């Protein structure tokens, strides 16, 4: 059983008020059953698109989630992951640079 | 070098629940998906059929359709037989395909993992457990090896079908496979970590460096390559600096898509 690593980054330079895409890349987990949410101000974003799950050379699973977003300096964004390897959900906040 | 990988993921939760899903990759581009819920293999490119005729494709698909059902039954039957010693939940993964070499043909592979660990491969004319695999696998593999028709089919798929289908994909998918997408870069950060972000490049090879004039800064730590959702890549390169030393630094990006015109971003 392996713990998911979470990386949160934007598709284009994060400019306040300009529509962009936020990515949540979840890697190195086993087993493949996983729950992934993206959050705006701590609330679940409804329309989040998901890549097909796949796996790496080392057999650990990976998946990409992404959602449309418009960064502003009044909004936080996060990726929250639920997985059997962890007692509680793991949340990674977009660090506003990535 | 192009590696074609068919990746199969089977989850057996209990006696009444299982699913098998597959994804297929040519290099870093997805060409197929095969959901449990679908009877047919889905194309994720206009060229996912390669050089194969509609009838030729249906036959190959039919063979995979039969396989998926047989495999699911075989595993459930195996678990019943092994009970309670081998029990649910169970994750089986298969990685099969071929790596295409310049001019000269190819090597093929079929690797199987159980509970996230590599245990079984097909090699030569037979299935085999790998050293360290649980010994309870030896008997069912010996049984599988007794099935000549399956062994012949597998040998055909690996040695012949795989490189032929892939040569068809390389021709049919040429414009996609050889696509060029330009990176866009941006900077962010008394001891600062300076971050150069590079996003939207394709293909994967790229060069990203922190510079002071013409001098490469060897403290540059390159991050992992991260996928964007639009079949392009994301990379960052960071440099650890002290405060008031940031002036005169730049991030330089070289990439095939830029035609010799590097991105230079001055801090
Ligand atoms: C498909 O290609 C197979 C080889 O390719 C590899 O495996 C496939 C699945 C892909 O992954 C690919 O990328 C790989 O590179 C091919 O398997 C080969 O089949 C032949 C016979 O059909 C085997 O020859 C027999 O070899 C044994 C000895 O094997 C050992 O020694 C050699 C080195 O000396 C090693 O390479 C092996 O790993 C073993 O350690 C002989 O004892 C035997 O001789 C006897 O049988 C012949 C008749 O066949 C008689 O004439 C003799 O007198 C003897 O009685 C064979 O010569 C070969 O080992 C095997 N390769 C491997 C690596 O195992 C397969 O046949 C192809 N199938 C089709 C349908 O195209
Ligand atoms: C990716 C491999 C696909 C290759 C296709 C395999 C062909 C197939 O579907 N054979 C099944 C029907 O066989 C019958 O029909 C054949 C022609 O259609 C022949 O005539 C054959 O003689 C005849 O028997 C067959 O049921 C096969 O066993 C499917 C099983 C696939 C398989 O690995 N099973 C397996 C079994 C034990 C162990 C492993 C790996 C270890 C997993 C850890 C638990 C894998
Ligand atoms: C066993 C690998 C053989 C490779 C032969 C190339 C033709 C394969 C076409 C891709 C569709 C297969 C998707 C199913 C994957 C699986 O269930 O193993
Ligand atoms: C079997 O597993 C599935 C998925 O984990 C679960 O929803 C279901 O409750 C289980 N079914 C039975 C009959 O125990
Ligand atoms: C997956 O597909 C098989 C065959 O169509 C079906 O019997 C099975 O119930 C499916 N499993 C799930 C979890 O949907």
């Amino acid at each position: 059983q392996k713990t998911p690593q979470i990386q949160v980054y934007s598709r284009h330079p994060p400019e306040n008020g300009k529509p962009n895409i936020l990515n949540c890349y979840v890697t190195q987990f086993h087993p493949p059953h996983i729950e992934i949410q993206m959050l705006k101000n701590g609330k679940k974003i409804p329309k989040v698109e998901m890549s097909d799950m796949s796996f790496s050379k080392d057999w650990s699973f990976y998946i990409l989630a992404h959602t449309e977003f418009t960064p502003t300096e009044t909004d936080t964004y996060a990726c929250r992951v639920k997985h059997a390897s962890m007692a509680e959900p793991k949340t990674v906040y977009w660090d506003r640079d990535m | 070098n192009y590696t074609f990988r068919c990746l199969q993921m089977s989850s057996f939760a209990n006696r009444s629940w299982s699913r098998t899903d597959s994804v297929v990759w040519l290099g870093d581009l997805q060409t197929h998906r095969w959901s449990n819920d679908s009877a047919t293999i889905s194309f994720t490119k206009p060229w996912s059929q390669g050089k194969l005729s509609n009838q030729q494709w249906e036959k190959l698909q039919h063979m995979f359709q039969v396989y998926r059902v047989s495999f699911t039954r075989d595993i459930q039957e195996l678990v019943k037989m092994m009970s309670p010693k081998e029990d649910y939940p169970i994750e089986i993964q298969l990685s099969a395909g071929c790596e295409m070499y310049p001019g000269n043909a190819s090597e093929s592979f079929l690797h199987v993992a159980f509970q996230g660990k590599y245990v079984v491969r097909f090699w030569g004319t037979s299935w085999q457990t790998v050293p360290g695999a649980p010994s309870w696998l030896d008997l069912p593999i010996k049984v599988l090896n007794a099935d000549q028709g399956t062994s012949a089919t597998v040998q055909m798929l690996l040695n012949d079908t795989c490189p032929l289908f892939v040569r068809g994909l390389l021709e049919a998918g040429k414009s996609d496979l050889e696509k060029q997408e330009k990176p866009v870069a941006w900077l962010s950060s008394g001891h600062r970590q300076l971050v150069c972000h590079v996003s939207g490049f394709y293909p994967k090879p790229v060069w990203v460096m922190w510079m002071r004039g013409d001098q490469e800064q060897q403290g540059t730590h390159r991050g992992d390559f991260l996928p964007n959702a639009d079949e392009t890549w994301y990379l960052q390169a960071t440099l650890d600096v002290e405060a008031g030393e940031e002036a005169g630094l730049a991030c330089r990006v070289k990439h095939s898509s830029l035609g010799g015109q590097d991105i230079i971003l001055y801090w």
